[PDB]
């Protein structure tokens, strides 16, 4: 079917929310350990600084994600335990999604919040391991290929967040039908916005599959910490470690 | 030409050509692992790829592929699954064996979902064929061709959906959305008994429980 008025409003509201959540978060960077410009390839103050920087942006991210979640119609109507379940497990995917959006071809770098382009080495310099960084940058180049737009990333995020099979979700039917609404919307929007390219839709829903893999690799990277003596700050530790 | 590049009839045929708890399930997979080469050769254009990529593709997705197959075959049974050996494994038996969680996932995210939207075997064969044409598998001579065949399965499967079920405007979507749940169930099954088992500590979601409220 074509883009119903009911839909077009939803999408517009969504793209409205990202800009908002990404605004009230723009203030928080004045509360983020600055990226250290030190020569020592691997000191211990530098290693900690950089790791603080990344882990903190990860924090602002969780909040920018929780804000958005509240803006998606239907989200705030579920058990508080379900809202937790969907965010707990979805967080990582939205992060990877919001990373690809900020992916820079040519530069082969990811610029987080308004500035500073981080590349594979920087990622390394921050604690992450190559077996996670590469998949990350790969998923990036790819999502980038799709040349998606603001609305298209929104809808996707929303679809990611409304995954009824996340562990510990109780009202699975609600979450399901709730997701259908954005899938259906994304389908219409895609057809129109991207005519002559009927695959855009399938290609999109597939990234949802790539996220599940990136998810388990990342969780392979959280355990890896238990042998590095670097700690995740309370928030991240709560949404992941457990 | 669409269906003309990925004859859904050829695929349907591939799917029809190859037809304690944990150990029963393990041998069942053992048995069905001898067929994948056959089921794959029948899939359109598969045998046309470089011999080496054929192996990589088969090596990468054998477990999702086999899982999908026994999940569908189980559409029949209640609270259980039907092995390729003729054995009925019941939900409890899986719980007593200590693999209840992952087992319950496969019932609700697979068997059950498949039972509802009454998924047919041509559709199953296409999901299987999409899982097979995975371009991200490492080592691939050219992901590009594997991707191209997968897209070709996209088109074809959709055309098919809009034809056999024209009154279900979102059939193609409900099918693809089964893949994410299947991929997670898959990566779980490949986990070391320790990561697989290692029961966590009933988390206290305070920081988040908070944030939603503030
Ligand atoms: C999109 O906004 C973000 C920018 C940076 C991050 N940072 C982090 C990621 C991350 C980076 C890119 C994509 C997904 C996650 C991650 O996995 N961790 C934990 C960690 C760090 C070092 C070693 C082991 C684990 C972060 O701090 C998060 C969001
Ligand atoms: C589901 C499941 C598991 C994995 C099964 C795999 C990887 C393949 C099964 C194939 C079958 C059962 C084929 C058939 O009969 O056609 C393991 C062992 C982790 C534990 C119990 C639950």
């Amino acid at each position: 079917v074509q883009l119903s008025p009911e839909q077009l409003g939803m999408i517009e509201k969504l793209v409205a929310a990202q800009q908002q959540c990404n605004r009230r978060s723009f203030s928080d960077r004045l509360r983020v350990t600055p990226w250290p410009i030190a020569p020592d390839p691997q000191s211990r103050e530098a290693r900690q600084q950089r790791f603080a920087h990344f882990t903190e942006l990860a924090i602002v991210s969780v909040q920018e994600i929780v804000d958005f979640a509240k803006q998606l119609p239907g989200f705030l109507q579920l058990s508080r335990e379900d809202q937790i379940a969907l965010l707990k497990t979805s967080a990582i995917e939205v992060m990877l999604l919001e990373t690809s959006r900020r992916y820079n071809p040519g530069s082969e770098s990811i610029t987080f919040l308004k500035d500073f382009s981080y590349n594979r080495e920087d990622f390394a310099k921050a604690g992450l391991q190559v077996e996670f960084i590469n998949p990350i940058f790969e998923f990036s180049r790819a999502m980038n290929e799709l040349q998606l737009n603001d609305a298209e990333f929104a809808l996707l995020i929303a679809i990611s967040i409304f995954s009824a099979d996340r562990p510990n979700v109780q009202d699975q039917l609600q979450v399901e039908r709730l997701q259908h609404t954005y899938v259906e919307a994304l389908h219409a929007y895609v057809s129109i916005n991207h005519p002559h390219d009927p695959l855009m839709f399938p290609r999109m829903l597939m990234k949802l599959v790539s996220l599940r893999t990136l998810s388990s690799v990342h969780s392979e990277q959280v355990f890896a910490l238990r042998l590095q003596d670097k700690k995740l700050p309370p928030l991240l530790s709560e949404i992941w470690d457990v | 030409s669409a269906n003309e590049d990925m004859p859904v009839e050829r695929i349907l045929e591939a799917e029809l050509a190859v037809e304690d708890p944990v150990t029963n399930i393990c041998q069942a997979a053992d048995k069905q692992l001898f067929t994948l080469v056959e089921w794959a050769k029948r899939i359109p254009h598969f045998s046309e790829l470089p011999l080496d990529d054929q192996v990589i593709l088969l090596r990468a997705g054998w477990n999702e592929l086999l899982i999908a197959s026994f999940s569908h075959r189980s559409i029949a049974v209640k609270d259980g699954i039907l092995l390729a050996t003729g054995l009925h494994v019941h939900r409890n038996s899986a719980h007593s064996a200590g693999v209840g969680a992952i087992f319950d996932r496969v019932l609700t995210e697979l068997v059950s979902k498949m039972r509802d939207m009454q998924m047919d075997k041509t559709e199953l064969g296409c999901l299987r064929a999409i899982v097979l044409f995975n371009p991200d598998s490492k080592g691939l001579s050219n992901p590009a061709e594997v991707e191209a065949l997968r897209e070709k399965v996209y088109a074809s499967l959709e055309a098919y959906c809009k034809h056999k079920y024209p009154e279900q405007p979102g059939r193609f979507a409900k099918l693809l959305l089964r893949l994410p749940a299947l991929r997670s169930i898959g990566l779980k099954c490949l986990e070391h008994l320790f990561f697989f088992k290692l029961i966590g500590d009933t988390p206290i979601d305070t920081f988040l429980m908070e944030m939603l409220e503030a």
